[PDB]
């Protein structure tokens, strides 16, 4: 119940360009809030203390401002290792309290989706149940949107999706939905199809198969 | 006995991560340095002055 | 110590100081309070986490006793001469390597405070004097926003220069 | 005046009795210190990497080596952290004579 | 300067108890006090304990207390989280970090450990299931594998024992209501030979020692 | 550092004095100048200089690397244990009479800097206020010559010092 | 008052990026400062006192 | 020095003061003395020979001369090896440790003065002002009862306050 | 090679005045002081502030 409150959720930017998060807390916490950086899967770094202090190691282009209630953090020119997720962390009370996470991504030109369709193997269908995989593959930005269709009749709660980070490479996403039936009720339909849109298609696309 | 260790001394283990012991010079694995010392404190703090 | 401040100027330590190895002390019409100078504590915390690392990064790597015959008294001497040489030596080092340390630590800290104080009088100049212990007296009013004025050291000192001339002049 | 409000600068004061050495003066007590010396052990001889050392006993790394006959205890000895001899290492060669370089050989046995 | 190694992450079922550590690799430690913190899969970070340098104050989160201890033992230099009414939703993985202060709280957190995983689920350990996902059409294909039903922390695939890394993509993790873990693969491979080359992806479940090979061929 | 006024009460160098390492900033009618004070830069120099060649002159003489047979394994080591033995020894002493000079050096030059700006606080007196940052804002003119007297030390307090009264009083 | 001249203390700086370490700090950058610590070698065998060396 | 007192604002010593390292030189209308601070020139005297005997206490104990044979010469380089390794480190350790506290002993004595001077001026405040040199100058009347006073740091403040008021307006 | 120096190691000559090297601890000739450092800097100057 002190509650620390991060916008936007996420914003995309050129490097060079000047991005800038703000953080709010529920209470006034006087001047003593930090912010954290974090990559995925390492340990944050810190990078600010007491608003507007600069921890030792961290690049000046990194500054801090606010008082009593709003705080904002400033990323002057954004550089190619500044893509990461920032935390702000008050430090007036016990317990401490986080942020929710403001994730920063690169800006890239718009890529269309590649997109697959994946039948469920034979051998999958031995042990009960019928997995169907649909593949976007090299997108930008995060967008779609998959509908599974089957029949022409549209799910809900029968399909989850999960997406990798922005490529290392490219600064891509991918994504895979996947429609977990029963091997009953994968039996009672023939055509199988997952429909997408994302900004860099103009008509919406479909890949489908025939069970057999 | 059956106790484990990560140094040990003829007159027995040590247990510990600081820089130096007067235990004994003979040791085996990892151990502080020997030193003929009896104390080796080293003040972080302040002249402790608590009033008048 | 060496700059007279520790046990010197200042007589005495705060008990009641908490958050810091150092700080001040304020007396206005709101009340009572202490406040750690937390950028100088810290500068002094890293200053001396640095030295004990220091003295101690330093030390590494080394004793496998030796077995000679009747016959071998003279290297069993020169084994033993070097064994207890590097011990002096090593024993030396040490010993000397903390005297040394901790007079200067004990240095550090009483020049620390000598100069939180003067970085005080230094803001205040004549809108306020000084009445020992390191004390300092206002000729004017000073309430909490005006005391953490000078804590963070962004004290306005022309803000109430003309209520303190008309003060010293009189009373 | 009028209030005459103060302000104050000082340092920090605590219940510690942790007393220091400097070269102009002993036993001075300071609000902090950390301890370089470790002077405690806890009497016993222990594992290391978790293998128990190989106790020689009543015997020595001649009569452990060459098997004298009240060396039995170390017959199926095979690996060890470490080798310990007693203040009571008695048993050597059993039958008299030089034992040639033993000194160099126990340097050897040494790693 | 100051490395934090922790240690002690591990599987565990909810009731049952499990101790962390964060063991510093420098002697000055022990003038600082020690946080932990944690962070769910895919979630935010959430703090959870402070002790001060001597140990003797000890702060907890409400998540959290009366079920997790902080310790700390100085002459080894290093600090304890002890976890005991372990619950589903405790599951993260967790960071002890240095506070910037101490001797003197300050509640910020400047010298992070790696962080050690902790896994709480009442769920047998249990080896990947593997599928194909068999290629057919498109612009120049693409093929994948499923790598369904596991238990626990996590696997690792790779391509042609990484004799190709060009265009890999492996999908986090998903936990569905069984408990088992789903994930899948995939690469783009340049051109239509797929009818002649072949591919094959080895998937490595650690806690489990099972190595899996999964050759995959089109209809 | 430990005289507080490098990085303290004087928060940064000047670039543009090229003619030394201590000196003066002067503004009066006739325009701005810098000027080094060639007495105390060079007692720096000469205390820098000596303390190098001590640290130095100190260090002298010794590694002739020797065989040894299957058989004389003991000698061996104690050989090895001799050379790294010293090594350590004065690899440590090398490091750590560095670390210790460093800190002493920087402590050296602020001292100086504190105290030529007590040289110049002692002569004025009251005929020129402190406006801090180490800078001295007179109550009266003074001109080309007025500057050099303070430089050489050797200024005139009373000369100025009724002029100085008067303007004190007032504004 | 009424011109008020001003007579300033200060010190030299300079665009020496040259780093030392005290044991309060380190990577402090100063103004001029000596190596003490030799590096370089040429990877050669070379004369000395115009003698080469025999090589076995 | 590094505390500017000793052949720094105070520019020179007192071979008339016998009874001490610090003290004080008085002039009134009952005439002229010397007098030593007993106390910090015992502090002082208590710091050194404790400084002293450190660096003495400290060193201890160990050479035989030895023999070898025509087919002995590599224990014997070593042996020499040995001899003058501990040899050059024990003569490095001296000379510099007796170079190092003699720099800071001398620093010492100067801090001791500065602190002596500033402990004086705390107490008397406006009552007198600075004329230089180490020197007080009275704004009132101070007899022998009110220097030792000043001496034993038991000055009477307010005592003589009012008398001094009148006469910094004034004359 | 053909060259001169008047100190040698094995990994080559030194051609230099300065008290310490960390190049081999084996010399022929006069040489520096063989020391493990990577570093042995003096300050000669004071802390270099060019700016605010
Ligand atoms: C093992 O060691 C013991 C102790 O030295 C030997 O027993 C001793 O032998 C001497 C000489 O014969 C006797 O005078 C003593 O009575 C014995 N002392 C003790 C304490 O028992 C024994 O000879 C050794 N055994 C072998 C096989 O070497
Ligand atoms: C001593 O160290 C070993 C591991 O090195 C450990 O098993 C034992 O419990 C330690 N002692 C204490 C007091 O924890
Ligand atoms: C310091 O304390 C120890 C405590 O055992 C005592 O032996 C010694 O007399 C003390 N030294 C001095 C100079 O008071
Ligand atoms: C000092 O600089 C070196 C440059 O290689 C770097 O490795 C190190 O991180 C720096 N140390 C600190 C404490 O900033
Ligand atoms: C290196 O030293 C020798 C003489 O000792 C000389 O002939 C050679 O030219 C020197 N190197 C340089 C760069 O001058």
């Amino acid at each position: 119940e002190l509650q620390m409150t991060q916008s936007p959720s996420s914003v995309s930017a050129s490097v060079g360009d000047r991005v800038t998060i703000t953080c709010r807390a529920s209470q006034g916490i006087s001047s003593w809030l930090a912010w954290y950086q974090q990559k995925p899967g390492k340990a944050p770094k810190l990078l600010i203390y007491a608003a507007s202090s600069l921890q030792s190691g961290v690049p000046s282009r990194f500054s801090g401002s606010g008082s009593g209630t709003d705080f904002t953090l400033t990323i002057s020119s954004l550089q190619p290792e500044d893509f990461a997720t920032y935390y702000c962390q008050q430090a007036n009370s016990f317990p401490l309290t986080f942020g929710g996470g403001t994730k920063v991504e690169i800006k890239r030109t718009v890529a269309a989706p590649s997109v697959f369709i994946f039948p469920p193997s034979d051998e999958q269908l031995k042990s009960g149940t019928a997995s169907v995989v649909c593949l976007l593959n090299n997108f930008y930005p995060r967008e779609a949107k998959v509908q599974w269709k089957v029949d022409n009749a549209l799910q809900s709660g029968n399909s989850q999706e999960s997406v990798t980070e922005q490529d290392s490479k490219d600064s891509t996403y991918s994504l895979s939905s996947t429609l977990t039936l029963s091997k009953a009720d994968y039996e009672k339909h023939k055509v199988y199809a997952c429909e997408v849109t994302h900004q860099g298609l103009s008509s919406p696309v479909t890949k489908s198969f025939n069970r057999g | 006995h059956d106790c484990n260790t990560k140094c040990q001394t003829p007159h027995g283990a040590i247990n510990s991560s600081l820089p130096f012991q007067n235990i004994h010079p003979v040791t085996i694995g990892e151990c502080p340095k020997y030193v003929r010392s009896t104390k080796l404190r080293m003040a972080t703090g302040l002249r402790n002055i608590p009033s008048i | 110590g060496l700059f007279g401040a520790i046990a010197g100027f200042i007589e005495g330590g705060w008990t009641g100081m908490i958050d810091g190895w150092y700080g001040y002390h304020h007396q206005n019409e709101q009340g009572s309070g202490y406040a750690a100078d937390q950028k100088s504590t810290q500068n002094a915390i890293d200053g001396i986490t640095n030295k004990v690392n220091s003295v101690i990064e330093k030390m590494n790597t080394q004793a496998v006793g030796k077995e000679f015959n009747n016959l071998e008294r003279r290297i069993e001497n020169l084994n033993k001469k070097v064994d207890d040489g590097f011990l002096d030596i090593w024993t030396y080092n040490a010993e000397l390597l903390v005297l040394l340390e901790n007079e200067r630590t004990l240095d550090f800290h009483d020049s620390n405070v000598r100069n939180l104080y003067e970085k005080v009088k230094s803001q205040l100049k004549n809108n306020a004097k000084e009445i020992g212990n390191g004390c300092f007296e206002f000729y004017h009013k000073c309430d909490d926003a005006c005391m953490e004025s000078v804590r963070n050291g962004t004290y306005d000192y022309p803000k109430y220069s003309e209520e303190s001339k008309l003060n010293r002049e009189e009373i | 005046a009028d209030p005459g409000d103060t302000i104050c600068i000082g340092y920090h004061a605590n219940n510690s009795t942790d007393t220091v050495d400097t070269v102009l003066e002993k036993n001075v007590t300071v609000t902090h210190s950390v301890n370089l010396l470790e002077d405690s052990h806890n009497g016993k001889l222990c594992k290391l990497k978790g293998i128990a050392p190989l106790q020689l006993g009543k015997c020595n790394i001649a009569g452990w080596l060459l098997g004298n006959p009240e060396c039995d205890l170390l017959l199926t000895a095979s690996s060890w952290s470490y080798i310990v001899e007693t203040s009571n290492s008695e048993n050597g060669t059993c039958y008299p004579g030089d034992f040639i370089d033993y000194e160099e050989l126990r340097e050897q046995l040494s790693s | 300067q100051v490395q934090l190694v922790q240690s002690g992450g591990g599987v565990v079922q909810p009731g049952r108890s499990l101790r962390l550590s964060c063991a510093a690799s420098e002697f000055t430690f022990r003038m600082y006090a020690t946080h932990w913190v944690r962070q769910a899969p895919g979630k935010g970070l959430e703090w959870v304990a402070l002790i001060s340098y001597d140990g003797s104050n000890k702060y907890y989160a409400d998540s959290v207390k009366g079920r997790f201890t902080i310790s700390r033992d100085n002459s080894m230099n290093t600090v304890y989280l002890q976890m005991n009414t372990l619950r589903p939703e405790d599951t993260a993985v967790y960071y002890c970090a240095r506070d910037l202060g101490g001797y003197f709280i300050r509640g910020i957190m400047d010298v992070w450990g790696q962080g050690t995983l902790v896994t709480v689920s009442s769920a047998s350990t249990k080896g990947p299931s593997v599928f194909p996902l068999a290629p057919s059409s498109g612009g120049t294909a693409a093929l994948g594998c499923l790598v369904k039903d596991y238990f626990p922390e996590p696997v690792t695939v790779s391509w042609n024992s990484g004799a190709l890394t060009s265009g890999v993509h492996t999908f986090p993790a998903v936990l569905q209501s069984s408990g088992l873990y789903s994930l899948s693969s995939v690469v783009t491979v340049p051109s239509s030979s797929l009818g002649t080359q072949t591919y094959i992806c080895n998937v490595n479940h650690k806690p489990s020692n099972t190595k899996v090979d999964k050759r995959v061929e089109p209809k």
